[PDB]
């Protein structure tokens, strides 16, 4: 839903944008995986060890 | 903010600035060199003749203008007025040399 | 209503009686209850006019019933309302009053007197009495009297004498002067004695004296008898809407200075004591000056918020006041403002969003429908754009249609600030600008606001669509590059689309036309990066304009071949082969201008944008974690750091190396770490691509995003790679000094705290630095612009003389820039010839285009007189031929621009950018000396024997490589004439030991050298090869210091050996710091020694400013022998003795190192002492040419420096505005010495010694000022009182009695006509030839 | 032309003439009722006195000697 | 503020200068829908007339 020119990250000397996208994305997979076997409800135990 | 006509200041009449009151944007000095640089004269005659500071000007361009005919009449500014009388008024005698 | 000219002057009594239409005497302003004026206050309607259109205050008359009867029942005259902005009232003070001006500024009455100006106040303060006559002899006129003198002399002659005391002391002063007699007297006692320090004051006395002559100016006229008052509109007291009022503080003034006038004029009836007389007096004084200027010659007169009262005086001066805030910059109405954004838009198109459409085109939409009859009345169509109705859109889209709008970005720092779009309609909120103008208005979207400006009349829009429109300016008017380079993105995906990769996909395939090409790329089966064959047909228009084919097959690219679409069928494939990067594109664009045309050239900008957007679309590309890569060697290079900082440490722990040179090695080593990481990174990001094709392994150029978007040059640079990965160099605290301990960590790997907080230094310096000093540049800007108001061309050629010499800039180091690009654009002022003798190229005149300038350097010239600014002859302006071409269209410039706007925009842009022993020839070439005093050392080599001698590099061509500076008494391992190759050190001198080494050969005994008055014994403790020791004047003893110790050459027979050729004397005088080598007996061959003598912003501010440098170096005057004179007495002195002309005499710091000695001979304008070199000097010793050459290359030091381009003829042009005034010797029509202008100097001698007149006229001599002197300094007053010091300018013109022509812009801006520019000087010329006819 | 104004300046000699000729030749053109001599082919006003200059139909030597003559025929009918 | 996906892509030039590009869901779902609240105030005097 958002893009951005990525020519402005190097000159900008701003670098830690690139690292909080990817921390970001991989705390919505993780909550991604969470809600997708939410849905099934395979055991609450399986949520609690997961 | 965009204004066509409006308000008008108390002492020199010009137009007023700020958008919450209504009023035009500042003509600032250094367009004015560029716009002199380019060669331009009517341009910035219009600028600072017809737009702020002629109280019989600027009704005649909008009458006229109104009246499908874009035709400009100069005149002497109002601010340039006030300055003589004030400096008149400072001991400085000062007259317009005719012709 | 026309008129010709301002008239300034004195206001008399009688004027300011005659302009009033009554007096004030109630200080009453307006009833409570009631708001009607008062009868004789500060707004009575009956001396200011109705207060209503066509009412008077009863009834009686009323509704142009009587047109222009006077209202018995109240006394007031029917009439508009606007009459109350014009008529006047005048105070008739009980007592003369001072003027204020003429009495702090600095005093127009204290020259006038010739009185010190404490005495003068002490008059008026009602402390001292004064003469104005003394029949008896004891007393005289103008001597100040304290009191028990004065009542001593009372009582000894009563009435005899006439003394007094306040300004009608002053009143009777100058009514009793006689301007005449003073006139005849001092002019003819001024001749008798020759004391400079009096020269000036009286040539000011006679000036201010001559100026009331021939003013028709009377001084008594000085003293205010009767005050003017302001209009009541102009201080208007007018009712709030939450039922209070606000008026001017010139109300309280006049209020204050009416109730103490009618407080005295009761008092004076009243006869009351004498004292509260005077100090009644001294009040209304004070409250007068106060009114005039509050807080200008006592404590400043607070109002109710203890804030000082805004005098008219402060309305009329300083930034806030009328000049600048609203004459010159005004408000402006048919405008709006609005947010940026980007848009697919053509390049003369701007995207107008519709709400702001019909607000600003309102009138033109009424106009329109009452034109095509939806509207029956004008109201009728107020209702409808009130409605929005479909009709109001069906007009806009044509109303605005062919209708530019010019847009603006503030700051405008130069011409390209100001650009006129087409409008086109978008249905959103903010204003969409094209990209490739984002450079041109330095402006990135980010919030950044935007003005839009119409418009109105049928001129204005030919103006805005043949010189504002955006197609029009393509090429800075600084310099002539083009200004539409794509920026970032186009760049990037140009960059990318021609790239080669050695194994990408159907490489080698043979291909016959570009469109197959593209739709392969299309249908995927080829990729954009390959190697193949294409068939291309190219023209070239070899022919007097015809274009012809060739096709052929080249070995390429797809990309590049696919590029070949948008190319307008006149470049050559060549220009589409490469990788192209940012200056590819660049020049490229250039060469498509240059060679085919204007509108081919935006076409194929609007096409590349185009192209480029959709590749870097299609492409893809982005900044991941990775790309960041971490060569494995930086760990490994901190320890081989940190090894040898330790040990340095221990170095200086043990005590064997200093505190400095432990710092030089510290620093040394940690820069070669940093030097060492960045290599690492640069060969880790260059060449990382590793791949095989049908091989075994090859490495090409990187497809690293970040490689991409650094060599492209569409941002970064390699530099900043560095920091970004490796360790961030060493940074320095904000005192000055360097942190010895770099931040050895980088971004990716995160900093330590201290590391952070050690770089915020830095990060907050350069954040200061940029506030702050953009305030000077802008101060810069506005001083340069102010002199350069009136440089506009008024001939085509003056048909001058020779100009100046050209050269190009080896000197120092590399040639950076050659003769090619100095000259292109000039035209010459000689018959410039060939290197082959009678082979000329120009006529005196021509325009040195590409061609002229490929036909030169093909030759091997390397100097040539061109027609410069300064030297032209015209009168009142310049001529095109002595300028050139112009640089915004490239073709000679035409009659009506301004030159000096342009150029102080063009040379002020730039402002915010620019914040901050042995001789080794480098090429082979040829080794020549310049201006050499050759002579043969003992060994035979070439040595020197003079300062004035520079070292050469001939090439086989003829011109000079390289350019180096020979001091004086050096030592040469090669002569002159030799061919030698570089990498040899050629020259050697000590760079302390500064010798006295004879030219001639011949027996040295000890002449002049006496032991104990003039030198002491010492010898060397080791060698004892010494003699005797020659010290300064501190510390050599005075009795023998009057004669300057000599050592002749001698002979055998004892006679001293005289100059080859020359029956000159021959012999050395030794100053200070001389101990002689050899000792007494021996002699010494040529070439040998005697005695052994050791030894940003405001930097281009100063120079416009003409600043005196701290040390300044002393040069002569005039040629002949130097000696010395005077010696020890606060400073030395330098006497000149001349072949045949005079004893020049003057101060010289004996604490400073010389050039010369006493049996030296020295020609004018030569280094005699060292240093900064003061401008003044220079012109006055030197011909102009020598200052503008040395101006424009200091100048251009420091721009180079910084790596921004200015053509230097937008330099000299202000020192040719900078060379205005001149200084009288001669009389015959002028004074003696005063200042005037060197073109009414060359006016006045055009007819004193041409036929109206054989020889009458004086001799001038250019002077040069500061440049706010030379802004002030103008015939005209109005245009140095709307720049600075406006009190100064505005009392000195008064008494001047000075009239202004209105030749200026800014004057005629100010007044409101046609500004004599463009157009304008289409105007005036008319005007001008109608007032030559009257 | 109507985006470019290149080959009027030949027709005329400098950039600063063309506004104040188009200019003239517009006024009369406008609120005169003069038919231009260049077909109009849906263009504006103004811009159909640069096409018409751009073509060279009007010149100031040729612009001052028809409006006389229509003068002291006037000046004729007169008397 | 809120969060929301992001792709570092150069898109058709509309992101040339450090601008945003932004799609029609996040505004569907009013993740940047703000309130503003304003006050008016009419006052009544006691005019001599």
């Amino acid at each position: 839903d958002i893009v951005l020119n990525p020519l402005g990250v190097p000159s900008r000397m701003n670098i830690g944008q690139i690292l909080e996208t990817h921390l970001g994305m991989a705390a919505k997979g993780i909550g991604d995986k969470i809600n997708a076997m939410l849905k099934q409800q395979q055991e609450v135990a399986k949520l609690r060890e997961f | 903010h965009a204004r066509s006509t409006g308000s008008y200041s108390l002492v020199t009449q010009q137009p007023l600035g700020g958008k919450a009151q209504f009023g035009g944007q500042r003509f600032g000095e250094m367009e004015v060199w560029a716009l002199e640089a380019y060669g331009a004269a009517y341009t910035l005659q219009e600028m600072l003749t017809v737009k702020s500071d002629d109280v019989n000007g600027r009704t005649k361009m909008y009458k006229n203008i109104v009246d499908g005919n874009h035709q400009m009449e100069p005149g002497m500014p109002e601010s340039f007025n006030v300055l003589l009388k004030e400096i008149r008024s400072l001991g400085i005698n000062i007259e317009l040399e005719d012709e | 209503e026309e008129f010709d000219a301002i008239k300034i002057a004195l206001a008399s009594p009688d004027m300011i009686r005659s302009w009033s239409f009554g007096e004030v005497k109630k200080p009453e302003t307006i009833n409570y209850r009631t708001f009607k004026p008062e009868r004789d206050g500060l707004f009575c309607a009956r001396i200011f006019g109705p207060v209503k259109d066509y009412e008077c205050l009863c009834g009686k008359y009323k509704r142009l019933k009587h047109r222009g009867v006077i209202c018995e029942k109240c006394g007031v005259e029917v009439t508009q309302t606007k009459v109350r902005r014009e008529r006047m009232g005048h105070i008739e003070l009980a007592s003369p009053t001072a003027h204020i001006w003429f009495l702090k500024s600095l005093s127009r009455i204290g020259l006038l007197l010739d009185m010190p100006l404490r005495d003068i106040e002490r008059v008026l303060y009602f402390e001292s009495y004064v003469v104005i006559e003394g029949g008896m002899t004891n007393l005289e006129r103008q001597q100040i009297l304290t009191e028990e003198q004065y009542l001593d002399a009372l009582e000894e002659f009563g009435d005899e004498f006439d003394a007094k005391m306040g300004a009608e002391a002053i009143q009777a002063l100058l009514k009793s002067m006689d301007l005449e007699q003073e006139c005849e007297q001092l002019r003819e006692e001024l001749n008798e004695t020759n004391s400079e320090t009096k020269r000036k004051k009286l040539t000011k006395r006679i000036k201010l004296l001559e100026a009331f002559v021939q003013s028709g100016n009377k001084p008594e006229w000085m003293i205010l008898t009767v005050l003017p008052v302001l209009p009541p509109d102009l201080r208007p007291l007018v009712p709030l809407d939450g039922g209070r009022f606000a008026t001017s503080d010139l109300n309280d003034l006049y209020r204050r200075v009416i109730n103490r006038n009618n407080r005295l004029k009761r008092l004076l009836d009243l006869a009351a004591p004498d004292i509260i007389v005077r100090n009644e007096k001294r009040m209304l004084q004070e409250a007068v000056d106060a009114l005039l200027d509050n807080g200008r010659r006592g404590r400043a007169i607070t109002g109710s918020n203890k804030r000082p009262l805004k005098s008219l005086a402060d309305m009329i001066k300083g930034k806030q006041g009328r000049f600048r805030q609203n004459l010159l910059g005004k408000r402006v109405d048919y405008s709006g403002r609005s947010v940026i954004t980007v848009g697919y838009l053509r390049l003369h198109q701007c995207g107008l969003p519709k709400k702001m459409a019909l607000e600003l085109f309102k009138p033109f939409i009424y106009g329109k429908l009452e034109l095509r009859g939806l509207a029956t009345t004008i109201k009728a169509a107020k209702k409808m754009v009130e409605r929005e109705e479909a009709v109001v859109w069906d007009i806009l889209d044509e109303v605005i249609r062919e209708h530019p709008v010019l847009l603006n970005r503030a700051p405008t720092l130069h011409r390209l600030g100001i650009q006129a779009f087409e409008p086109v309609l978008i249905e959103g909120k903010a204003i969409q600008l094209h990209p490739l103008v984002c450079a041109a208005y330095n402006a990135d979207f980010d919030g950044d606001q935007m003005a839009v400006h119409v418009p109105l009349t049928l001129e204005a829009q030919l103006e805005a669509r043949a010189l504002m429109m955006s197609t029009n300016n393509i090429l800075s008017p600084a310099n002539g590059e083009p200004i539409i380079v794509p920026s970032q993105d186009v760049v990037l995906g140009l960059y990318y689309m021609t790239r080669d990769c050695v194994n990408a996909k159907g490489e080698g395939m043979v291909l016959t036309g570009p469109k197959e090409a593209e739709r392969l790329y299309r249908s995927g089966l080829a990729s954009l990066h390959a190697r193949v064959k294409v068939r291309i047909t190219e023209y070239e228009k070899d022919a007097n304009g015809e274009l012809v084919a060739k096709t052929s097959l080249k070995d390429t690219t797809v990309g590049r071949a696919i590029l070949w679409m948008i190319v307008p069928k006149g470049l050559p494939y060549s220009i589409v082969n490469q990788a192209l990067g940012k200056k590819a594109i660049s020049k490229m664009l250039n060469t498509c201008y240059r060679i085919l045309g204007l509108k081919p050239t935006v076409i194929f900008a609007d096409q590349i944008m185009y192209t480029g957007f959709a590749y870097a679309a299609r492409s893809g590309a982005s900044v991941g974690i990775d790309d960041m890569v971490i060569p494995e060697k930086k760990h490994e290079i901190i320890s081989e750091a940190e090894a040898e900082v330790a040990e340095i440490q221990e170095q200086f722990q043990s005590g064997l190396v200093t505190a400095g040179e432990r710092y030089n090695k510290v620093i040394d080593i940690w820069a070669a770490a940093n030097d060492r990481v960045s290599k690492a990174m640069m060969d880790n990001l260059q060449t990382e691509t590793v791949i095989n094709r049908d091989g075994q392994e090859e490495k090409q150029v990187s497809f690293n995003s970040i490689y991409m978007m650094a060599d492209s040059g569409a941002r970064g640079s390699a530099a900043q790679i560095r920091q970004l990965a490796g360790m961030r160099g060493l940074m320095a605290k904000p005192d000055g000094s360097i942190i010895e301990t770099p931040i050895t960590a980088n971004f990716r790997e995160g900093l330590n705290v201290l590391q952070y907080f050690i770089s915020t230094h830095g990060a907050r310096k350069g954040l200061a630095d940029t506030a702050l000093k953009t305030a000077n540049s802008g101060y810069l800007t506005r001083r340069l612009v102010d002199v350069a108001q009136d440089l506009v061309v008024t001939e085509d050629d003056c048909g001058t003389h020779e100009g100046i010499m050209m050269t190009p800039v080896i000197e120092g180091g590399d040639v950076k820039e050659p003769l090619r690009d100095r000259v292109l654009g000039r035209v010459t002022a000689e018959d410039v010839l060939k290197p082959g003798t009678a082979d000329i190229l120009v006529p005196r005149n021509t325009l040195l285009h590409e061609q002229w300038c490929d036909l030169l350097e093909e030759n091997s010239v390397d100097a040539v007189k061109v027609r410069s600014v300064v030297s032209c002859d015209t009168d009142f302006g310049v001529c095109a031929h002595c300028y050139g071409r112009d640089l915004a269209r490239g073709h000679i410039i035409n009659k009506g621009e301004a030159i000096g706007v342009i150029a102080a925009q063009s040379i002020g842009e730039p402002g915010t950018q620019l914040t901050m022993s042995s001789i080794q020839v480098k090429n082979k070439g040829s080794i020549k000396l310049s201006n050499v005093k050759s002579v043969v050392n003992s060994s035979g080599k070439l040595v020197i024997t003079s300062r004035n001698t520079e070292l050469k590099l001939i090439d086989e061509f003829g011109r000079t490589k390289e350019s180096y500076k020979v001091p004086y008494g050096a030592v040469l391992a090669k002569g002159d004439g030799e061919q030698v190759a570089g990498g040899e050190t050629v020259a050697n001198w000590d760079p302390h030991t500064m010798p006295v080494i004879t030219e001639v050969s011949g027996f040295v005994r000890f002449t002049d050298m006496i032991d104990g008055q003039t030198i002491t014994r010492q010898t060397d403790e080791l060698t004892g090869l010494s003699s005797l020791v020659v010290l300064d004047s501190a510390e050599r003893t005075a009795g023998g210091k009057d004669l300057r110790p000599a050592l002749k050459i001698v002979d055998a027979q004892g006679n001293d050996v005289l100059i080859p050729g020359t029956d000159m004397p021959a012999q050395y005088f030794l100053p200070g710091k001389a101990i002689v080598q050899l000792e007494d007996g021996v002699q010494i061959s040529s070439g040998d020694t005697l005695a052994r003598i050791p030894q940003g912003l405001p930097r281009v501010a100063d120079l416009f400013e003409a600043r005196r440098p701290k040390e300044p170096a002393i040069l002569a005057e005039i040629s002949g022998i130097v000696s010395f004179g005077k010696e020890t007495k606060g400073k030395r002195r330098l006497v000149i003795t001349p072949v045949d002309g005079s004893p020049y005499e003057e101060m010289i710091p004996k604490w400073r190192q010389l050039n010369v000695f006493e049996g030296e001979r020295v020609e004018r304008g030569d280094v005699i002492s060292d240093g900064p070199e003061a401008p003044h000097d220079i012109l006055r010793l030197r011909g102009v040419h020598a200052v503008t050459r040395y101006i424009v290359n200091e100048v251009q030091d420091v721009y180079r420096l910084q790596g921004v381009k200015i053509n230097d003829k937008h330099i000299e042009v202000i020192v040719r505005q900078m060379l205005r005034k001149a200084t009288i010797v001669n009389a015959g029509s002028s004074d003696f010495l005063e200042g005037e202008q060197v073109e009414y100097s060359r006016v006045k001698i055009a007819n004193r010694e041409l036929e109206a007149n054989g020889k009458v006229g004086a001799t001038y001599s250019r002077d040069l000022l500061g440049i706010t002197k030379a802004s002030l300094a103008t015939e005209s007053f109005i245009s140095a009182a709307s720049f600075q010091e406006t009190t100064r300018v505005l009392t000195e013109a008064a008494v001047a009695g000075k009239r202004d022509e209105l030749r200026g812009l800014k004057e005629n801006v100010i007044v409101g006509r046609l500004i004599p520019a463009g157009t304008g000087y289409a105007y005036h010329q008319d005007r001008m030839r109608r007032r030559a006819a009257g | 032309a109507r985006v470019t104004v290149q080959d009027a300046v030949e027709k005329i000699g400098n950039r600063f003439d063309l506004v104040l000729v188009a200019a003239r030749r517009a006024r009369q053109m406008q609120v005169g009722g003069k038919d231009p001599l260049v077909p109009e082919e849906n263009d504006k006003t103004t811009v159909i006195a640069l096409r018409e200059i751009e073509e060279g139909l009007i010149n100031n030597q040729i612009l001052d000697v028809r409006e006389r003559q229509e003068q002291q025929e006037q000046e004729a009918a007169e008397l | 503020g809120q969060n929301m996906r992001v792709a570092f892509m150069p898109w058709n030039g509309y992101n040339f200068e450090d601008s945003i590009l932004v799609s029609e869901r996040v505004v569907q779902e009013d993740r940047f829908t703000t309130i503003h609240i304003q006050e008016l105030a009419c006052v009544s005097r006691d005019t001599k007339l």
